[PDB]
């Protein structure tokens, strides 16, 4: 039983991070010490952090690393095996990087009016969004001109955060503004708001298009409405349009690409809306004619008020038609086991159509195979593998062929196919495992279990019944979580099915790569890797119950908050009329994991990093004795270290991993903000008792977000009063 | 830039040529740096199409080169470690260095394309940019530097001398004061001394080791091995010892005779080496402050003779007889700055 | 005649090599070295054509 | 160079920009002296064929940022010489210049 | 000289200089040589390649 040693790190080490790396001491020769030591390229830095491993057991360790004054820099890390008998080491050159917060603004509104105070609150959180009380040396408001306004230097924040206050002029610039932060590293994170002289509106403009329009179409439904608060409608002589624009040619003084358009005309009824059907032929969607914008104009009857709303101008022309798409296919295929793949059709509004047939073809193993779309216009298949590495698989569906005349000339409309390449793993001892691929967004807070086929004929070699098999889960750019599974085999045991178990935390970002591997007394791993898509999620679960509904100018409204034990929560309730007017910055939970750096680490850092030489057996033979002697030259056969390299974490060890190949009260006042503040939860949630509006001609939109030292932060549903 | 370095430490320097010198060093490090690859490395051609793949002892040598460079004109720190991490991804524990040398035309060096004289050359460049002993790539090339030793001192036939050789200043430079003289000692005994001047050469006509490689290379083999071993003699951590350096005066008599008629030597890789073994021993003996130098030589019976060594006389041999039939004499130096005494 | 060397370009190994010809002696060069010709069955001729 | 001017005038500089300019800098300077004549001259061609006659603006144009550009690098002062000469050859008392 | 004749293109000369021959007199070796390397290129099963 031949020994082996191996121990994972992420190739780029996050500085002043809590950064996890795995150990795998496999064999009992004897009783051995590892220890990685991290040290500087030039100069005298140096580390070790000594690794306590135990035989056949995938002990783990973090370590937080040192600062460098270098924004980036590349240093030596060398892991080595200390043991009475035996005594490996190796080197690698790995990226350490300061890796700064992601930190956002919320402000009390979208737009201001001139005199009015302007409200906004900054909070800083690390990769596992949780409070960071970060010292930040600057944040400023920067006027549309470009002068800087206003500014707080060098402060820190206490609960991860700190509100805000700045006084508007009473003569501003109309403009744009914006404020910015400026991290300790650099980073601005910039966030807008509007300054201008307006009325507010009373009534918003519900307009109706279809979202996407198929090109071939006679006419289309399109419909407007208008209402304000606990949906009243208001009558009024709408005058709505559909125009399009061909080719953004920029006026050429003849307006900029206003092209033929029928407007319409028409009362709004009570208890409803003004509806219609337009004949498209009048716009020809053809020929270089690229969108369309749909303006209104709800004239309000019993005033002079004409609040437009140029709504759904999205309403697409799309040049696809007729297309399809792949699901779940393995990308990793092996010549002993007959490869699956699943293909969806869809057209138009994404629509699957079933009962339709279809044509696979497959340049390899000439799979030329139709089928018919299932419910759901779907199709799933197997093919057989006994051919050469790289095998290209095309589905054609429908009329490939057709005659639109010319391709490039004046118009296309092509129908889109689906097409993916395939390439196999180098199998050390004809053994192999896969990973039964499910890509589709994974829920969190419910586990999901994935399934684990095994070949290992004559793969045992030693023959012992007892064989660990181990697993990893990474996301952010680090190891997450570590186990294992000891599958008991026979001395030749090829056919089996087994799944491992995996709950969906949230601890997993959106990335989560997985992989499984064996460790072969013959001195062989076989393995696998996957990319699974995990839903965006915040795990402190929050919710914004107002009380009492509805209501009338009256006073104390019961507004709750439920959230974790103990966190600090920013509340912002507003008029939906300034909301109306500019909508708010996107505060969500996807709006914050774009905010995050590294959302996944996928091969090493290769702009700046680079290393593939360490045993140039590739040129040792100039050619080999074939029935007529040919030289060599590179190849594409995927392997062990590429799998470790797409994960993005580097390998000191021992077994055979990578390739040989290493040479290449009746009055009204007061509507702006109702309430900008902030609040402490008791164990279970907090309950604020909010003095009620009096100009309340609207609805009351309102939301909040918190912050808790265990549980991350949260955001709360936005919930209203009518 | 060994030239540059060899005139300064010899005191015979001007202006006019400092100038000149430094308008042609300039030139050539830039003109240097257009066949620098993406990793660091540097290739024969330069980087024709993204296709050329790395030398291992040219990027060793531009190291070792742009080490010195960087004390009269300023060389970019980055470009230095840059190449010293691409020499670490071609480092094995066993056997230190990779020979991925791809060139046409090798009179540009002395090396025996074994790994052994690559690490060889690769481990002084290391260890001649100020580098720690405790360096992991150091650490790695100094255990293979030792096994190196051990296997080649085995017997006569261990890659005859030449390897020997810059074994002796690599241990010196590193600091195995021990393991150096142990060395040093093997070299010494294996020496060929002449008219008051040593020296070290490969086997005169071979006719025993018989098996060409390429064309010879043996008359620049003699010229950089002598060069490489006084730097050795002069490379004593606290100081050399007295037995060092006037042991180290005998091999610059036979060096500095030993010169091309036009100006510098044979190859390339042994004028480069002589230069910075004469300058590095011109910095030890010379002096700048200490102009006097008194000599006094005497003996038992009334003889009395003495000397002003100095800038004006250093440049003149400076003889006297009185021949008494039994000998007992004293040499008395004083003052500063050396002064050599052959008797005959 | 039939040119199996072009047939394949693509092979297999620890990495691919593509195809280049040999200068060997086969049967058959043996049998022109003699001047005679050979009608067969059997394999006789280098693949290279 | 009158970035790199700019840039340290307001104090607003980086040693890791500084040097990534001095890369771009002194390439850029023997490149351009690669376009140089034997009378000390500049020309878009430069020496290829030995057949091109000077520009006068080009000259004087290198000359000024060989001035500046002396600096924060080093170029030799023997290139300006030269040049300097030269203009002064193609300078007539009345016209001052062509 | 970097090719090997097409056999269509062989094949089409021979042909049209079998009906040339007719009106303008053309060398026979021409076609001669070329019937000769369509038989080379002849498999009993299958005819031509
Ligand atoms: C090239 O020629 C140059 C002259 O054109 C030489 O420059 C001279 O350099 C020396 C030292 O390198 C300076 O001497 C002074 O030394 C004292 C005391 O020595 C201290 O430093 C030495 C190491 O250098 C160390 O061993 C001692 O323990 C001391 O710590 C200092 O207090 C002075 O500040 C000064 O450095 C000369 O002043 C300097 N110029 C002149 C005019 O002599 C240079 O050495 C030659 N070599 C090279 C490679 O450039
Ligand atoms: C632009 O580039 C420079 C080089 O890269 C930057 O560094 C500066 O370098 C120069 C020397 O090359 C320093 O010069 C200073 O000189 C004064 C001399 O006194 C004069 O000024 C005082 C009043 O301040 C006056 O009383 C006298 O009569 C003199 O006229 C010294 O006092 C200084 O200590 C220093 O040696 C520059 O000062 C140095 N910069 C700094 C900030 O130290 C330079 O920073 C770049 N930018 C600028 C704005 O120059
Ligand atoms: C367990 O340890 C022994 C030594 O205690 C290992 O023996 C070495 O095996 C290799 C070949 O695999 C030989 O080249 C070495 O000379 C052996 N000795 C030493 C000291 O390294 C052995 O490989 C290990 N495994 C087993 C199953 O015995
Ligand atoms: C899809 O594939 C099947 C099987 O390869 C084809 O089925 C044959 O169809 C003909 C009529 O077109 C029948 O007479 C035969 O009984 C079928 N069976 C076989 C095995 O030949 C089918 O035609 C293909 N679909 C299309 C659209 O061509
Ligand atoms: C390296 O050497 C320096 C002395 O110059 C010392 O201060 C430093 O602490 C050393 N580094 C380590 C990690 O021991
Ligand atoms: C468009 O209006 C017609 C009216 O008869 C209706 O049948 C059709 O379903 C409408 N479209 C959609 C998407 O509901
Ligand atoms: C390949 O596998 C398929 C499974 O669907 C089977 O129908 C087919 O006969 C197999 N052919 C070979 C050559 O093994």
């Amino acid at each position: 039983g031949k020994p082996q040693y191996m121990v994972l790190v992420p190739s780029l080490l996050h500085t002043e991070t809590t950064e996890k790396g795995c150990v795998l001491l496999s064999y009992l020769n004897e009783t051995v010490t590892v220890s990685a030591s991290l040290e500087s390229v030039r100069g005298n830095r140096s580390l070790f952090t000594d690794l306590e491993a135990e035989n056949d057991v995938l002990h783990c360790v973090a370590f937080a690393v040192p600062k460098s004054s270098s924004n980036e820099e590349v240093m030596f890390l060398t892991v080595q095996v200390k043991g009475p008998t035996q005594e490996f080491k190796k080197r690698t050159t790995v990226m350490v990087k300061n890796e700064d917060s992601l930190v956002f603004v919320q402000t009390d509104k979208s737009i201001y009016k001139p005199g009015q105070t302007v409200k906004f609150r900054v909070v800083s959180m690390d990769e596992n969004f949780h409070p960071l009380n970060e010292l930040i040396p600057l944040v400023y408001i920067q006027d549309p001109k470009g002068n800087r306004i206003a500014q707080w230097q060098s402060f820190q924040l206490e609960g991860g955060l700190k509100q805000f206050s700045f006084p508007l002029s009473s003569e501003p610039f109309q403009g744009s503004y914006k404020v910015v932060v400026q991290k300790k590293s650099g980073g601005r994170t910039e966030h807008p708001f509007t300054v201008e002289e307006f009325v507010l509106p009373k009534f918003e403009v519900q307009v109706t298009v279809p979202k996407i329009i198929t090109i071939l179409e006679e006419e289309m439904n399109v419909s407007v409405c208008g209402l304000y608060t606990y949906g009243k409608p208001v009558p009024g002589h709408v005058t709505v349009s559909i125009c399009r624009k061909y080719s953004d040619a920029s006026d050429c003084h003849g307006e900029d690409s206003q092209a033929f358009c029928e407007k319409f005309s028409g009362q709004l009824n009570s208890h409803g809306c003004f509806y219609q059907q337009v004949k498209t032929k009048v716009f020809q969607l053809k020929r270089k004619e690229y969108e369309m914008k749909l303006h209104t104009e709800a004239q309000i009857q019993e005033e002079g008020t004409v609040v437009e709303l140029t709504g759904r101008q999205s309403s697409e022309i799309t040049r696809t038609i007729t297309k399809l798409s792949f699901v779940k296919v393995d990308s990793h295929f092996r010549q002993g086991i007959p490869f699956f793949g699943q293909v969806r059709l869809v057209d138009g509004k994404g629509v699957p159509i079933p009962n339709k047939v279809i044509f696979i073809r497959g340049n390899e193993a000439n799979y030329y195979s139709n089928a018919t779309t299932d419910e759901h216009g779907l199709v799933q298949f197997s093919i057989n593998t006994t051919n050469v590495m790289g095998t290209s698989l095309t589905v054609r569906v429908n009329y490939k062929d057709r005659s639109p005349c010319y391709g490039y000339q004046w118009v296309s409309e092509e129908h889109e196919e689906a097409h993916h390449t395939a390439y196999l793993v180098f199998s050390p001892s004809k053994s192999f495992v896969h990973l039964e691929p499910m890509s589709h967004e994974l829920p969190c807070g419910h586990t999901q279990t994935v399934q684990a086929h095994y070949i290992l004929n004559g793969g045992t070699l030693l023959g012992l019944k007892k064989l660990s098999f181990y697993y990893l889960i990474m996301a952010k750019g680090g190891i997450v979580r570590t186990g294992t599974h000891g599958l008991l085999v026979k001395q030749e045991d090829m056919k089996g099915h087994f799944s491992i178990s995996i709950p969906v935390k949230s601890d997993i970002a959106p990335v989560a790569r997985l992989l499984i591997y064996a460790v072969l007394p013959t001195g062989d791993v076989i393995g696998d890797s996957a990319k699974y898509d995990v839903e965006n999620c915040l795990a402190n679960k929050v919710d914004l119950s107002f009380s009492p509904s509805q209501s009338l100018p009256a006073s104390h409204a019961h507004l709750r908050v439920t959230a974790a034990p103990q966190s600090v929560c920013a509340l912002r309730a507003v008029d939906q009329s300034v909301l109306l007017m500019k909508p708010d910055a996107e505060l969500s939970a996807s709006s914050v994991y774009n905010l995050l750096p590294e959302k996944d680490l996928t091969g090493f850092p290769g702009p700046l990093n680079d290393q593939d030489n360490e045993d140039c057996i590739n040129r040792h033979n100039v050619y080999i004795n074939g029935i007529t002697y040919t030289p060599v030259s590179s190849t594409n056969e995927k392997d062990m270290y590429s799998f470790l390299e797409d994960m993005g974490l580097k390998a000191f060890t021992n077994s055979k991993i990578r390739k040989p190949k290493m040479c290449p009260t009746v009055r009204k006042y007061f509507p702006e903000t109702w309430i900008w503040d902030l609040v402490v939860v008791n164990s279970a949630g907090v309950a604020e008792v909010g003095v009620t509006v009096p100009d309340t001609i609207t609805e009351w939109k309102a939301g909040a977000f918190c912050l808790s030292e265990d549980a991350g932060l949260g955001i709360s549903s936005t919930a209203s009063l009518r | 830039i060994y030239v540059l370095d060899y005139l300064n430490e010899t005191q015979q320097l001007t202006p006019e040529i400092k100038s000149k010198a430094i308008g042609y060093l300039n030139t050539g490090y830039q003109r240097q740096l257009n066949y620098k690859h993406y990793d660091g490395s540097y290739s024969t051609f330069g980087e024709r199409y993204g296709r050329n793949q790395g030398n291992t002892w040219l990027t060793a040598f531009v190291l070792k080169t742009f080490a010195q460079a960087r004390a009269y004109i300023f060389i970019d720190e980055a470009h230095i470690t840059q190449a010293l991490i691409w020499l670490s991804q071609r480092q094995k524990d066993n056997g230190c260095f990779r020979s991925s040398g791809s060139l046409l035309n090798n009179a540009i060096k002395g090396g025996v394309e074994d790994e052994v004289t690559l690490s060889a050359y690769i481990t002084i460049a290391l260890l001649e940019i100020p580098l720690t002993v405790t360096h992991p790539v150091v650490r790695n090339a100094l255990f293979c530097l030792e096994s190196a030793w051990k296997t080649a001192q085995e017997g006569d036939h261990g890659s005859h001398v030449y390897t020997k050789a810059l074994l002796a200043y690599a241990f010196a430079l590193a600091g195995n004061q021990d393991k150096r003289k142990e060395v040093l000692k093997s070299l010494n005994e294996e020496a060929v001394k002449k008219d008051n001047s040593v020296h070290w050469e490969r086997p005169q006509k071979p006719k025993a080791p018989v098996g060409h490689f390429y064309e010879p290379q043996a008359p620049s083999a003699e010229v950089e091995m002598t060069s490489y071993v006084l730097l050795a003699y002069l490379t004593a951590q606290p100081a050399p010892t007295s037995e060092d350096l006037t042991s180290a005066t005998n091999i610059v008599k036979w060096i500095t005779k030993q010169q091309n008629a036009q100006g510098g030597f044979s190859s390339t890789q042994d004028t480069v080496v002589a230069l910075h073994a004469l300058s590095k021993y011109g910095a030890a003996t010379f002096t700048r402050t200490g102009k006097a130098a008194q000599v006094t030589i005497q003996s038992s019976g009334t003889f009395s003779s003495k000397f002003q060594v100095d800038n004006n006389n250093r440049l003149l041999l400076q003889q006297v007889s009185l021949p008494e039939l039994p000998g007992e004499y004293s040499m008395k130096v004083t003052g500063e700055g050396c002064v050599y005494l052959q008797t005959s």
